[PDB]
């Protein structure tokens, strides 16, 4: 019978520079009238810089408008941020996905079974992960095959990768490195080898 | 970095029609909404309309309502004005400007709109013998003036144009030094396409 | 509606300025002020009320009166010259900015130097005569210039121009130009600018022959 309708009038998707400042913002109609209008992020409930009036004083009106300030956001606050509305029939929400640009991190980094080697990243814009293996006596050049993976916080906002490659066909004491880069930044891992 | 940049403005006869652009780099205008102000010429700014890229929402003051229309392109990234039944009191230089947070934080140069029925025509440069530079009988505005190619900056002088009698603007620009013996004003007006350029000598 | 005053003002370097805005009774928080140069697209001050905009120096606050709201320039700088705008967002009216404030940079008395440039070969051939005054670097603004040919009492026959205070000694330029046709400028001898200025001790005349 009821009905809750919402319309972002800002791309759901949102990148943006560390210390940006964008606003989520929402158009909905709803009948019978909404009620319990919040904004969440890590399951925690703003009750400040965010707004939510109807569009129009008319008696018969039902569209209604939601905004959320979002002022020089950092690295950590990416995120899921949702708008949760309800009326006396209906429940409707709305999750905008912000990512913010941080230089990648190594989140781990470890030695698997059969000599494997595996190193993983999180960031904004997703980290490639070149591989690099430096003998006693320069380094190589990124290494194949690699066994990529895009897993699925912390951290929130950012993109995760998991990278493996197999260290048989190294031969040779040495260091393997582990590079993770985007546009922002660069980082590295290292494992030390011994043959 | 983060720039704007209007075009698409110029000399517009009453009733006519217009389309300005407006060009972002460096955000996405489909994660804001985008507004167009204009100030006419010695006046305030005048909040014109607005748009939400994303999802196609538009807004005008009662001023322009029904006459203008706002759009956007997304893959572009760029935002238009399509304006027309043009008239003399739309004439204003028109800006662009990403809206956040209830205020417009980044805008672009401007682009000068100029509804007349007066036509075009390139200026005539004389030099200002000693030292300065005249800029005369040109229409419409507006016209760029620099010296030695941008190389002289300190004590120039461009005046603000004034319209003559004849419907024509005219301008000096002047700058100050001791005795030297090279000095070349350079004169650009788009509107008619005329470049010039013009030595000085006492 | 929305209301902003004062209109003008002229101030001291180091000085201390407010300027006031009356917003709608609705309008809570949303008030942003702006700074405009002349020739400049406006620049972003202050953002709902209080807020600082990031590259903007804390010279500039925002705050209230309250129920109206303010802009506040400490220790006021020559670059500061310029008109200020505050402007409201409102569920009904959305945007809308109020009327603007100029802001005049007060001064020490400075006298301008006066030159005088005559009509130009490539300009008689075309058939005119234009004749240039030129007042470099003075203050205050106010400035009297007459045109006197052979002694005669000239307008409205010159326009005038003068240029916005400089950002950095506060000072003005002004031009005078006499327009004529070459036939009426070569049948008399004497061409004279004569200015007048709270600078000077008396009045100064330029002039040349023909
Ligand atoms: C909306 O956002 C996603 C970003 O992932 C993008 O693919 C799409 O082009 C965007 N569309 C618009 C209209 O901005």
């Amino acid at each position: 019978k009821g009905f809750i309708n919402i319309f972002p009038m800002i791309n759901t998707t949102v990148f943006v520079n560390d210390g940006e400042n964008v606003d989520l913002i929402v158009e909905y109609e709803a009948f019978p009238k909404p009620e319990h209008q919040q904004w969440i992020y890590m399951n925690r409930t703003f009750t400040d810089k965010w707004e939510d009036y109807p569009k129009s004083e008319n008696e018969s009106n039902i569209r209604y408008v939601s905004e959320l300030h979002l002022t020089r956001l950092k690295g950590t606050e990416g995120g899921t941020y949702t708008f949760l509305v309800s009326n006396s029939d209906v429940n409707a929400a709305i999750a905008f996905n912000v990512y913010v640009n941080t230089k990648p991190e190594i989140l781990t980094y470890d030695r698997l079974v059969n000599g494997m080697l595996q190193c993983v990243a999180a960031g904004f814009p997703e980290p490639t992960i070149d591989w690099y293996f430096c003998p006693g006596t320069r380094c190589s050049a990124s290494v194949l095959p690699v066994d990529v993976q895009t897993l699925n916080g912390p951290p929130f906002g950012k993109l995760v990768v998991q990278s493996s490659i197999d260290s048989s066909a190294f031969k040779h004491n040495g260091t393997v490195e582990c590079k993770a880069y985007n546009d922002v930044g660069k980082t590295s891992a290292y494992f030390n080898f011994a043959f | 970095e983060v720039q704007l940049v209007e075009s698409g403005g110029g000399l517009v006869q009453p009733g006519g029609s217009l389309r300005l652009s407006c060009a972002a780099s460096g955000f996405n205008i489909s994660s804001y909404s985008m507004h167009w102000v204009r100030q006419a010429p010695g006046k305030g700014l005048e909040w014109v309309a607005s748009i939400y890229p994303y999802s196609g929402y538009t807004y005008y003051a009662d001023s322009v309502k029904g006459r203008f229309t706002i759009s956007a392109d997304t893959s572009k990234n760029t935002a238009y004005l399509q304006m027309n039944s043009l008239r003399a009191e739309d004439t204003a230089v028109y800006y662009c400007a990403r809206y956040v947070y209830h205020a417009l934080d980044y805008w672009g140069q401007g682009t000068l709109v100029t509804v007349s029925s007066a036509s075009t025509k390139g200026p005539s440069v004389f030099p200002l013998a000693p030292l300065g530079c005249l800029v005369k009988d040109y229409f419409p505005e507006p016209v760029t003036v620099s010296w030695n190619s941008g190389a002289l900056t300190s004590g120039v002088h461009t005046f603000p144009a004034v319209l003559q009698s004849s419907g024509l603007y005219s301008l000096s620009s002047v700058v100050t030094v001791p005795s030297s013996s090279t000095y070349i004003c350079n004169v650009n007006h788009k509107p008619s396409n005329t470049k010039v350029d013009k030595k000085v000598e006492p | 509606q929305m209301t902003q005053s004062p209109s003008s003002l002229s101030a001291s370097v180091g000085d201390r300025v407010t300027i006031t805005c009356r917003a709608s009774q609705s309008v809570s928080s949303a008030v942003a002020w702006y700074q405009q140069k002349p020739g400049k697209a406006p620049k972003l001050l202050i953002y709902s009320a209080s807020s600082l905009y990031s590259g903007v120096p804390s010279r500039f606050s925002g705050s209230r009166s309250g129920t109206d709201f303010t802009l506040t320039i400490s220790s006021l700088q020559p670059e500061d010259f310029a008109t200020y705008y505050c402007q409201q967002w409102a569920v009904h009216s959305l945007i809308t900015f109020g009327q603007g404030t100029k802001v005049e940079i007060k001064r020490t008395v400075a006298a301008p130097s006066v030159f005088i440039f005559p009509p130009s070969d490539s300009q008689l051939k075309s058939g005119t005569a234009s004749v240039v005054c030129l007042l470099n670097n003075f203050y205050p603004r106010e400035a009297k210039v007459q045109w006197k040919v052979d002694n005669a009492l000239q307008s409205g026959n010159s326009q005038e121009s003068v240029t916005e205070q400089d950002s950095k000694d506060s000072t003005y330029s002004l031009s005078s130009t006499l327009t004529l046709s070459k036939a009426d400028y070569e049948k008399h001898k004497v061409y004279a600018c004569e200015v007048t200025h709270q600078g000077l001790s008396s009045p100064v005349t330029k002039s040349f022959n023909r």
